[PDB]
């Protein structure tokens, strides 16, 4: 997951289909129905979807910016 | 086989025909060329690798084998492009009483790289405890001669084997088969050889920025869209000739 | 650093007589053990090594057998021309350590 | 002393001499990785070598001379000196006994010098040289740019190839503070301008983003999500099971039989309950190759069988090709027939001095 | 077999060196080890080293080190053994014997001396 290189160089990853013990690797894991996802700030508000993650997760590039999933 | 011997063939005009008059070999085996074809090609250097196996061990020498040779002794890489030249030797190599002025390595830790001569005579240790130099209980001497008699079988008999190898690089051909060059034809449709790279096009004069070790250009599908000509060191742009459409 | 310990270092048999002659290692050699044959006035002849191996032309009167640490060269019948000093030797490493050497004599 | 660097993305050179312009290029070859760690030395033990070296020097008046390549460096084998003086580089690959400290006053490297099978004659300024001795060729490429190591690109472009075929596992640096980085092999997106130069590079296996970068084909990578590899757990060890077996097969019988039975009454023989090694038969019989129906003749050492048959006779040469799966002739037919879903090896060498005689065998 | 032919007998004074010659009829030279070994007067005999031709140096047991020298002459066929320092414990029987050394495939079977010379009396006199 990466917003344009034009805006910012920091991505978060997605391990696909597998829980979060089988996973470079930041401390800031979050497990979604989809995978594993690394490097993105799970927030408890809701937005629209900026970049379609699954499952009913999106991830966007906001604020000091960074990645957060909701 | 262990102390291979090879020479070095650069300079020079190489005529692939006379090959035959020199040793008394049935064909060659050539891998990623023809043998027909050789007198056709330009190569940046040809090494000569010449040695005496057995003939069980005449199929060891190619891309892709295993065994005593092809481990131990002289391995070739599996994207080797040359041609293998093997002819029994038995009335030269062979004595009455046996010939052992040949030998090959019996035992090795790793096998050999490609193209990889290892000439050491330090006994080999096959298990823990040390030998220091003294052959002993699993403490063999990893050379062991071949005894060559007249009165062996066909494949035990000792045979001669020369490998040539084919150096095609970037660099500026050295080794070249017998063919007259004529003179450079421009903004014409001509059948172009450069070096062996044939073609069929229209050659211009070109102002691409080449430094002075390249020689040739590509193009998106890989076709080379410019050359050096081998004689005069300029830059050519080759392009298709002229083709279209034609509906009624 | 590895021994060889033989006994006895003389025994005395008849012709016919059956011969046992025992060598031993210090540490396990495997069967890497030969036995020579030495005459007075001439030099050593091999009757058998790998410690189970009968060299070519020897007669089939003597036989060897063990592994490890125990050895033993045995003469089934013995011969007037069968007597001389015996040596066991060990090709397990270096050094090759000959035996103390037993020596049959005529009774 | 040795202090230790980041290398940025410095090190990059031409992995071909293929000229190509606006293009981007995937090469796998011996990279320097990016943002590696690069040993500083200031003005004394070898280096190794490796699959390659990097050697940077910011100077000004050329202190640091030469180089010295080898394996033990002690005239047991061919070394590789690479020295310069005021214009010509000298290279020789003589079995040099250097000195425990070479140096170079304003020669007192080598004791000896015996065997030379080859010869070879030809702000600050940051000098940056890559050699490796991949093929059978010490490649040399070289750079001098200008400084005020920099936050900046640029290309290395080949100088020498050397047809030397020395091994090389050691090093060390001769003069009259330098960079050492070492090699390995990576893959990079290599950007060609419309000069055909080499301006921009990406190394795949960086990060995350220069993955998808490189999966894009593209040094632009726009907003969303790219699925770009796949992650698997590498194995750690190896496991070899085999029976209980220490009998060794009895193939010295079949092949050093005194007379071999007629092909139309064919002897066989069973072997089961033993190890088989397959690279014995050689030593058996005179034959010149195995013909082996699928399987191949080098790998039988490592496989294991159920049973194995040796079914042994006699033909003459024309019926030799008849010995083969789908074949069709008198032999094939009425005397010895081989099954079209044949797995084996057909073994035949020629006898005529053993089953030859002068009035007829 | 092989047929091994040593040189005669040395008379000698403590402090000095003896060579010995001990040239091979021939059929596997330059990969055959010759070996010496040496036989004290009414003692048993005694390992002092062994060498094979192509490996160029000689292989000594850990008594005599430092002391022995033994090299070997391709051209002639001929194995040579110089023993310094001589002293009164270096009288006897030296002679010079070929390894075999057949192994089948896992340690069976060992080396042995079947060719021996007719052996070279060196007295070290007083
Ligand atoms: C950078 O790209 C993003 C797309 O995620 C866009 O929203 C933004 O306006 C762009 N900024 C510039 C300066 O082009
Ligand atoms: C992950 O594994 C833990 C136990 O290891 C389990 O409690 C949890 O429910 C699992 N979650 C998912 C999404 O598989
Ligand atoms: C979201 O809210 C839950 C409870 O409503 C809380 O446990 C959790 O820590 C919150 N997450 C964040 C990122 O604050
Ligand atoms: C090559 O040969 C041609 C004529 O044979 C000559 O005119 C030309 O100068 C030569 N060039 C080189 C580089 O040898
Ligand atoms: C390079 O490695 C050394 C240890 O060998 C370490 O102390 C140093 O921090 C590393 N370099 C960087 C930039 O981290
Ligand atoms: C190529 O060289 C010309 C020479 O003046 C220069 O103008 C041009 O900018 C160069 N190409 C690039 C991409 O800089």
């Amino acid at each position: 997951i990466t917003p344009g290189t034009n805006t910012s160089n920091q991505v978060a990853v997605l391990y696909q289909g597998v829980n979060c013990t089988e996973v470079s690797t930041g401390s800031n894991v979050f497990q979604t129905r989809a995978g594993c996802l690394i490097g993105a700030e799970y927030v408890n508000n809701s937005y629209e979807c900026d970049i379609p993650i699954g499952a009913g997760i999106c991830a966007s590039y906001q604020t000091s910016q960074s990645i957060i999933a909701y | 086989v262990y102390a291979w011997n090879r020479k070095r063939i650069s300079n020079c005009v190489a005529d692939y025909s006379v090959l035959y008059n020199f040793a008394p070999f049935f064909a060659f085996k050539c891998y990623g060329v023809s043998p027909t074809k050789l007198n056709d090609l330009c190569f940046t250097n040809v090494y000569a690798d010449s040695f005496v196996i057995r003939g069980n061990e005449v199929s060891q020498i190619a891309p892709g084998q295993t065994g005593n040779i092809a481990d131990y002794n002289y391995k070739l890489p599996d994207d080797f492009t040359g041609c293998v030249i093997a002819w029994n030797s038995n009335k030269l190599d062979s004595k009455v009483g046996g010939n052992y002025n040949y030998q090959y390595r019996l035992f090795r830790k790793s096998n050999l790289k490609p193209f990889e001569r290892d000439i050491s005579t330090e006994i080999y240790q096959a298990g823990n405890k040390p030998c220091n130099g003294v052959a002993g209980f699993n403490c063999y001497f990893p050379l062991r001669s071949y005894g060559f008699r007249p009165t062996y079988g066909v494949g035990h008999q000792p045979y001669r084997v020369v490998v040539l190898s084919f150096e095609l690089l970037h660099a500026p051909a050295t080794v070249c088969g017998p063919k007259k060059s004529t003179n450079l034809v421009k903004n014409k449709c001509v059948n172009f050889n450069f070096n062996g790279l044939t073609g069929t096009g229209v050659l211009t004069e070109s102002n691409k920025k080449f430094l002075p070790f390249q020689q040739f250009g590509r193009d998106i599908a890989d076709t080379t869209d410019a050359v050096r000509d081998p004689q005069t060191l300029e830059i050519l742009d080759i392009t298709p000739c002229s083709f279209g459409g034609v509906s009624v | 650093a590895i021994r060889m310990t033989q006994s006895p270092s003389s025994l005395s048999a008849s012709v016919g007589d059956r011969v046992t002659i025992t060598c031993r290692a210090s540490q396990s050699i495997s069967s890497y053990l030969n036995w020579y044959q030495q005459k007075p006035g001439k030099a050593p002849k091999v009757l058998i090594y790998g410690a189970s191996s009968l060299h070519s032309g020897v007669p089939s009167r003597f036989s060897g057998s063990g592994s490890g640490t125990d050895f033993t060269l045995t003469i089934s019948r013995l011969q007037p021309e069968d007597f001389a000093t015996y040596y066991c030797q060990q090709s397990h490493s270096s050094p090759r350590s000959f035996g103390g050497g037993t020596k049959v004599e005529i009774k | 002393t040795q202090s230790y660097t980041n290398s940025f993305t410095r090190g990059v050179y031409y992995p071909d001499k293929v000229f190509r312009s606006s293009v981007l290029h995937s090469t796998q070859d011996l990279f320097l990785p990016f943002f590696s760690n690069v040993t500083w030395f200031h003005a004394n033990p070898v280096l190794p070598f490796n699959d390659g070296v990097y050697f940077a020097s910011t100077e000004k008046s050329n202190i640091i001379r030469g180089w010295i390549f080898g394996t033990t460096l002690d005239s047991k084998t061919q070394s590789l000196l690479i020295v310069n003086n005021a214009t010509n580089v000298v290279i020789k690959v003589c079995e040099f006994q250097f000195c425990n400290d070479p140096f170079l006053d304003v020669f007192r490297v080598y004791s000896s010098a015996n065997n030379c099978t080859f010869e070879y004659v030809s702000f600050k300024n940051l000098r940056e040289f890559v050699f490796k001795n991949i093929d059978g060729y010490f490649k040399i490429y070289s750079k001098h740019t200008p400084i005020n190591l920099p936050q900046g690109f640029s290309a290395l472009e080949p100088l020498v190839d050397l047809p030397i075929g020395i091994n090389i596992t050691r090093f060390q640096t001769l003069l009259a503070a330098y960079y050492v980085g070492y090699l390995q092999p990576r893959t990079f997106l290599l950007k060609y301008n419309e000069n055909g130069t080499i301006t921009d590079a990406v190394d795949c296996a960086l990060d995350p983003l220069s993955e998808t970068k490189c999966t894009l084909k593209s040094f632009t990578v726009e907003k969303g999500i790219y699925q770009t590899s796949n992650f698997r757990v590498q194995p750690t060890e190896s496991i070899v099971r085999f029976p209980n077996i220490t009998n060794l097969c009895p193939f010295d019988e079949v092949f050093n039989a005194t007379r071999f039975a007629s092909v139309y009454a064919w002897n066989r023989k069973r072997i089961s309950n033993c190890v088989a090694d397959y690279s014995v038969l050689y030593n058996f019989a005179p034959f010149f190759a195995f013909k082996c129906y699928g399987v191949s003749p080098t790998k039988l050492n490592d496989l294991c069988f159920t049973n194995v048959y040796a079914d042994s006779f006699v033909i003459r040469g024309n019926e030799v090709s008849q010995i083969a799966p789908g074949q069709t002739g008198n032999i094939a037919d009425y005397n010895y027939k081989l099954p079209d879903d044949f797995t084996g090896c057909v073994i035949a060498w020629n006898s005529n001095k053993l089953d030859s005689k002068v009035g007829g065998n | 077999e092989v047929q091994l032919v040593q040189s005669g007998a040395e008379v000698k004074e403590p402090g000095s060196s003896v060579k010995v010659s001990c040239k091979a009829s021939g059929g596997s030279f330059s990969t055959s080890g010759i070996s010496w070994v040496r036989q004290a007067p009414g003692q048993g005999l005694e390992w002092m080293g062994v060498i094979i031709p192509i490996q160029g140096t000689g292989n000594y047991a850990q008594k005599f080190q430092g002391r022995v020298t033994i090299t070997a002459d391709e051209s002639t066929t001929t194995v040579y053994m110089e023993l310094s320092s001589l002293r009164s414990d270096d009288t006897a029987l030296y002679y010079c014997a070929r390894d075999q050394h057949i192994y089948d495939s896992s340690g069976h079977g060992g080396l042995w001396f079947d060719p021996w010379g007719q052996g070279t009396l060196v007295t070290v006199s007083s």
